[PDB]
RNA sequence: CCUAAAGAGUAACGGAGGAGCACGAAGGUUGGCUAAUCCUGGUCGGACAUCAGGAGGUUAGUGCAAUGGCAUAAGCCAGC
RNA sequence: CUCAUAAAGUGCGUCGUAGUCCGGAUUGGAGUCUGCAACUCGACUCCAUGAAGUCGGAAUCGCUAGUAAUCGUGGAUCAGAAUGC
């Protein structure tokens, strides 16, 4: 139903719902289901309330949502403030990981803009 | 109602203690709590105003004013007297039941909640606040909503200054940060 | 209070998963199941390095 | 060339220039050029006199111009019959009565102020005189 | 990155000069061309003039910022923008 | 409206603006209400849309020009 | 003897037409290996994120049989470093 302030889909499966949780993907959903002792093919509509509470407890032993969002934000802000080379690449809005910039780089450089 | 009982039973004498007043009704009260939702896209579509008015009736337990434009403004393409907002005012036992609802359901349900700003007072003791997603409110259900919507809340009180208002709200344990 | 325009409004029990029950006068009719209440929110309860990570990483 | 930036009305009646002026006291500075005769002052006359004062004193002290040409004067263009509408606005004047402190200045020695006022009075079309600030 | 078992990298001369700076106090900005080595808790709050291709840009090593590389503190490509 | 000289009136190819309508409610009465503007606070919302509070006191408004009016409102709202 | 268990296939289950259990770019953290050293400027693994993209205009290319098309594998270069050959 409600997990970590966001509402998962009900007509779907458990791993897909936990991937719809920001901060959790497929293998982390495997970890959550294994810790909960719940079969995967069990659907959200037939999950009981105590099972959902255990899921909440297990993601709270993990971390999701605004905690990870502000962690990423503080990290990028820290790099851009201290002004390293990754800081200047994030600063300019360019690829940071050494990709070419002759061509491509479009996801970092935004949509194409002519003269 | 139980919040009013909490007020009348402990909050008045607590206020007496740390402020050293001369009157149990120098102890401030909550004058009114009004709920606004500006649905200014009604000029684009008046029907989403009706849906929004139904949603605000759902939260308030009370039929809302469909409030109109005071004076025509060029930049937003509105004419004077055009319905662009919804409002309710809450008094008495409705103060207390809705404030109970807020302080015991809604602020735990705020997405990425870190407490409210204590600098949100207007300089005269009255508090105001803005809610971005009414879906944090259980008065409306998830899959029957049409658009994401927000609203804003003002608690107008008889407190003469901001420290008075924040002391009253801290007595109600309003989550300042 | 008028008659016959306000939305329909009776008492409702709500239950938060921390073992809490409360008594709320509302409009949705059915009872409420709650993820988190004021008695168990991390902010409300209050439960809400480079040199150290360097030493723990490359301790000599 | 002084002129109001905008006015309520474009043309104004001829009027009369009776009475004696107020503002007969040195107000801001100390040394003043005060009118004795009666007449109009063109904004060009004001500008020429002010230029003569400031470039005689060579930018010491400070200069106050206690009059402003608010009154528009019309002139009908040549070879035009009488009537067929009031003439177009041509220049602006200030009606000056006797005893109007026209110019005022401070921060300057007395002889230099007297000399600068002499040049100003030579540029003015009306009788003027030198006055000194009195404590009352 | 380096292996955990191989530890961090510092040049010998850089280690020597930063240590003598440590027991003999803050002198002039510490000249080096070693863009390659990493920083430790030893030069916290110290200014090091790193070569970048022609000159020695000074960088002020602080506590919050340890663990990274002087070479990526010192940019090498002077780029100001097209059509400027 | 001014010229028009503190009763009225008073010319010019004197100086400035308007009309050749509108409304069965924008009329009658009854009952109630008070503006402009600015500041602070607040979700989208920004200088300006909606709300709360404060200052202010008609600087608003008057179906349409200007003058003289108007709070007992002649201004705003509703019933008949 | 090692590289080296080939994949597509086949059998079953789920997904049920959705920007989706497609896509895997980008970005954050945590590592492994080579090499003196991986920041400018390597590859790979994990975790997290999940972008454009729903078959593409004028135009234009390859191919007549084990061919096109698709699916993998090896080698040269090389300490490491292929969507290239
Ligand atoms: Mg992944
Ligand atoms: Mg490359
Ligand atoms: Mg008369
Ligand atoms: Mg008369
Ligand atoms: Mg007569
Ligand atoms: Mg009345
Ligand atoms: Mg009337
Ligand atoms: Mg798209
Ligand atoms: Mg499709
Ligand atoms: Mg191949
Ligand atoms: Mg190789
Ligand atoms: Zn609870």
């Amino acid at each position: 139903a409600r997990i970590a302030g966001i509402n998962i889909p009900d007509h779907k499966h458990a791993v897909i719902a936990l991937t719809s949780i920001y901060g959790v993907g497929k293998t982390r959903s495997k970890a959550i289901l294994a810790a909960a002792g719940i079969a995967e093919d069990v659907k959200i509509s037939e999950l009981s309330e105590g099972q959902i509470d255990t899921l909440r407890d297990e993601v709270a032993k993990f971390v999701v949502e605004g905690d990870l969002r502000r962690e990423i934000s503080m990290s990028i802000k820290r790099l851009m403030d201290l002004g390293c080379y990754r800081g200047l690449r994030h600063r300019r809005g360019l690829p940071v990981r050494g990709q070419r910039t002759k061509t491509n780089a479009r996801t970092r450089k935004g949509p194409r803009k002519p003269i | 109602a139980k919040l009013h009982d909490y007020y009348k039973d402990e909050v008045v004498k607590k206020l007496m203690t740390e402020f050293n007043y001369n009157s149990v009704m120098q102890v401030p009260r909550v004058e009114k709590i009004t709920l606004n939702m500006g649905v200014g896209e009604a000029i684009a579509d008046k029907k989403l105003l009706d849906n929004a008015a139904a949603d605000l009736a759902a939260i308030s337990g009370q039929k809302p004013l469909i409030t109109k434009a005071r004076k025509s403004v060029a930049g937003f393409k509105i004419r004077q007297g055009y319905p662009i907002g919804c409002k309710v005012t809450l008094r008495g036992e409705r103060m207390w039941e809705f404030f109970e609802r807020l302080i015991t359901i809604a602020v735990p349900r705020i997405r990425d909640f870190r407490g409210l700003s204590a600098k949100s007072f207007d300089g005269r003791g009255n508090y105001s606040m803005g809610v971005r997603e009414q879906i944090i409110f259980p008065e409306i259900d998830y899959d029957k909503v049409d658009r994401v919507r927000g609203l804003d809340i003002t608690i107008t009180t008889t407190a003469k200054s901001d420290e008075e208002g924040r002391a009253l709200l801290a007595a109600f344990d309003f989550p300042f940060r | 209070m008028k008659k016959d325009i306000h939305p329909k409004y009776e008492e409702i029990t709500a239950s938060c998963s921390c073992g809490n029950v409360m008594k709320i006068r509302s409009t949705v009719g059915h009872d409420l199941n709650l993820d988190v209440c004021s008695k168990c929110h991390p902010f409300f309860t209050g439960k809400q390095g480079r040199v150290d990570r360097f030493n723990k990483r490359f301790n000599i | 060339m002084l002129q109001p930036k905008r006015t309520k009305f474009r043309k104004m009646h001829k009027g009369r220039n009776r009475g004696l002026a107020q503002g007969t006291d040195v107000s801001f500075g100390s040394f003043g050029l005060k009118a004795v005769g009666r007449g109009r002052l063109t904004a060009r006359q004001i500008e020429a006199a002010r230029r003569a004062m400031t470039r005689a004193v060579k930018r010491q002290g400070k200069i106050w111009i206690r009059v402003f040409p608010d009154k528009p004067i019309t002139e009908k263009p040549l070879a035009v019959r009488m009537g067929k509408g009031k003439g177009n606005v041509e220049y602006w004047v200030a009606l000056i009565q006797p005893g109007k402190v026209l110019y005022e200045m401070d921060g300057v020695p007395e002889e230099l102020a007297r000399e600068a006022f002499k040049l100003a009075a030579a540029k003015l079309p009306i009788k003027t005189t030198f006055v000194t600030k009195t404590v009352m | 990155p380096r292996s955990l078992k191989k530890g961090p990298f510092i040049d010998l001369h850089l280690l020597k000069k930063v240590e003598k700076a440590v027991e003999s106090g803050d002198k002039k900005p510490l000249r080096t061309w070693s863009r390659r080595s990493t920083i430790f808790p030893n030069m916290i709050g110290l200014t090091i003039a790193v070569h970048n291709g022609r000159q020695h840009v000074p960088v002020f090593v602080t506590d919050e910022m340890v663990g990274h590389k002087l070479g990526e503190f010192a940019p090498t490509r002077t780029y100001r923008g097209h059509a400027a």
